């Protein structure tokens, strides 16, 4: 006529702070770019969206 | 349970965590006391 | 720090295997085993003390 | 002390002054409905982020 | 050597004399050391992990490990459904068959 | 499986073992068993030897 209670139950582990994966949406993207220029014999660099 | 996804958080510091283990408590073996139960392993993990 | 084990004592616990293929009660038993990290270390949990005699 | 008229078959005892705390591990039986708590142990070795 | 019983101690034949060396050197290997689970005479019972061969050795009175190997390919037979690799805590109760340790003739 | 022991003061050994399925998850594209004199980097986790809280 015993009986035992048993309980249990799941958290995230203190692991989640470093081990992770994140779901994410994407979105439109914003293209970069980055171009070499021969100007006048000079070479010159530009970086624009 | 068992897939990507089993566990989840908005963020990482939040303490939301929704979670769908498949958790089912086991009868205890006669004469000991433990406590045995049968769970989905880590989604995150398989995954990996 | 060290001195949280001041009023801490080690316990006895149920062993499914003592050595000899049959369960008994330890004084070393496995709790958790924790391998969260990716270079294959382990953390293991006992129901030993080290480290405080 | 001793119990006279008395047989070791329908007899219980058990320690219950007990000085010092250990681990709620599953592998011990509960005081109570609810938890003493009384203590608490921080757990060394965190997980952290290196280069393999 | 004495013929008298000593669970310390075993006797190997040392030239044409038996003499006595200490039960504690004994050893017994598959791959990994065997938890020996008794001794009699001659007879050992030991509980040994998988592996192919079998190696029985001890330390006599000089000091001087002996062994000696034999190939054995040592795989148990697996009870039940499931080939599991250490003893449960929980679980079920199958048939099996093994070696009490009485020695009783 | 994994077993943990120690001997105690009467010089008896005691050890319980539970079965575990240990098997580090491969670090990069190649299956090593050991690290290398020359190689690379990469990211991973472990267990830091820091006993703080
Ligand atoms: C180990 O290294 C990894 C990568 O090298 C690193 O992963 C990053 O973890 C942080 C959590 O600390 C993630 O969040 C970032 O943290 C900064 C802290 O300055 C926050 O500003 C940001 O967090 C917010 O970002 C979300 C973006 O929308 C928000 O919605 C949300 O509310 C977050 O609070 C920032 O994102 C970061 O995203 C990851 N990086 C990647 C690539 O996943 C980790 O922090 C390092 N340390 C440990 C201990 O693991
Ligand atoms: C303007 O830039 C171009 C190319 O941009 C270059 O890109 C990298 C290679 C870096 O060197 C950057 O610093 C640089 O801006 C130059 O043209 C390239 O010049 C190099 C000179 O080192 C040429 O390399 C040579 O190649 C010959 C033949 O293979 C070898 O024998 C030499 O030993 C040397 O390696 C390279 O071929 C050339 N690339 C072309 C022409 O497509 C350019 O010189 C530079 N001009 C000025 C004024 O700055």
């Amino acid at each position: 006529e015993n009986t035992q209670l048993s309980e249990a139950h799941v958290e995230k582990s203190e692991s989640c702070k470093t081990e992770f994966a994140s779901a994410y949406r994407a979105h439109t993207a914003s293209a970069s770019a980055k171009l070499r220029v021969l100007y006048q014999g000079n070479n010159i660099t530009v970086t624009a969206y | 349970p068992g897939q990507f996804g089993d566990i989840q958080s908005r963020t990482p510091e939040s303490k939301d965590v929704y979670a769908n283990t498949q958790l089912v408590l086991q009868r205890p073996a006669a004469g000991t006391v433990h406590v045995p139960y049968s769970q989905a392993p880590s989604g995150f993990k398989y995954w990996l | 720090n060290f001195n949280v084990y001041k009023a801490t004592r080690p316990y006895l616990a149920h062993c499914p295997d003592c050595g000899e293929g049959h369960s008994c009660h330890s004084p070393v038993a496995l709790e958790r085993i924790r391998n969260e990290a990716t270079d294959g270390t382990l953390k293991i949990q006992v129901s030993l003390q080290i480290g405080i005699k | 002390k001793v119990i006279n008229n008395c047989k070791v078959d329908q007899c219980h005892a058990a320690v219950t002054n007990h000085k010092k705390w250990q681990y709620n591990s599953p592998l011990v039986p509960r005081n109570a409905e609810l938890g003493d708590r009384k203590g608490k142990i921080h757990i060394p070795f965190p997980l952290a982020n290196v280069t393999c | 050597t004495d013929d008298s019983h000593d669970w310390t101690k075993l006797r190997y034949m040392d030239n044409h004399m038996p003499a006595d060396a200490e039960r504690a050197g004994l050893f017994v290997r598959t791959s990994a050391p065997c938890t020996i689970t008794g001794t009699m005479g001659h007879f050992i019972l030991a509980r040994c992990p998988k592996g192919e061969t079998l190696t029985v050795g001890f330390t006599d009175s000089r000091k001087i490990s002996h062994s000696c190997t034999h190939p054995f390919h040592h795989d148990p037979p697996v009870i039940g459904r499931e080939k599991f690799h250490s003893r449960p805590q929980h679980g079920k109760e199958l048939p099996c068959s093994t070696y009490v340790q009485s020695t009783a003739a």
